């Protein structure tokens, strides 16, 4: 299955089947967090998906071929996450990213919690276009989860 | 050994459910991807 469109990623090896993580088809590249997969061949139905790109920094992995996904988010307009939880329907859920600051720059992060599972879920812009890609962020002194808005580069 | 199974199309979806805050936060990048506060 090569069709675009927001994916579960899965294992057989724990008890049952259980979600490790989300990932995102466009163009025929599969993107995904490195902690879902870290870096390992997937499996489609009967085909498989093999590591193209990768950075444990960026927490970004790509499969099948390089980074797709360019969109930026424009620091002003609401964003949608395309949360895909364990064992529970594809659902989109509308906030206004805060940010993160770095000695690197400001990236847009999200204030919304989910279970390790939700890992790669896609975040969107009012077209439809991925900016991101949810699951790798910190803890605030509330015992709150906060994600960053995590993108690659197109090369 | 791990797989993939479809959940859906990347739509944008008007009168989605709107919740969650936008704070401002101070953070730190490490070698292994971890982010971290700092204060
Ligand atoms: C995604 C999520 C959503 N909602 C709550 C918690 C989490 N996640 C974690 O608390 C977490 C605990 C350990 C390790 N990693 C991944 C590493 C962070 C850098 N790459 C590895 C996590 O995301």
């Amino acid at each position: 299955e090569t069709t675009d469109g927001v994916y579960r990623v899965m294992t057989r090896r724990l008890l049952g089947s259980t979600q490790v993580g989300v990932g995102v088809m466009q163009e025929g590249v599969f993107h995904t967090m490195w902690h879902v997969t870290k870096g390992a061949a997937l499996r489609s139905g009967e085909g498989r998906l093999d590591p193209y790109w990768g950075d444990v920094k960026q927490d970004l992995v790509s499969y099948c071929g390089p980074w797709k996904l360019d969109a930026a988010w424009d620091g002003l307009s609401e964003v949608q996450l395309l949360a895909v939880p364990p064992g529970e329907r594809a659902k989109n859920i509308q906030t206004l990213p805060g940010i993160f600051k770095t000695k690197d720059g400001d990236i847009g992060a999200v204030a919304l919690d989910y279970p390790a599972g939700t890992s790669g879920s896609p975040i969107l812009d009012k077209c439809g276009r991925v900016i991101g890609l949810y699951g790798n962020g910190v803890v605030i002194k509330n015992g709150s989860y906060v994600s960053a808005i995590t993108q690659g580069k197109r090369e | 050994d791990m797989y993939i199974e479809r959940a859906g199309d990347i739509t944008w979806e008007k009168d989605a459910e709107v919740t969650g805050n936008s704070p401002r936060l101070d953070v730190a990048l490490d070698e292994s991807g971890d982010f971290s506060l700092v204060e």
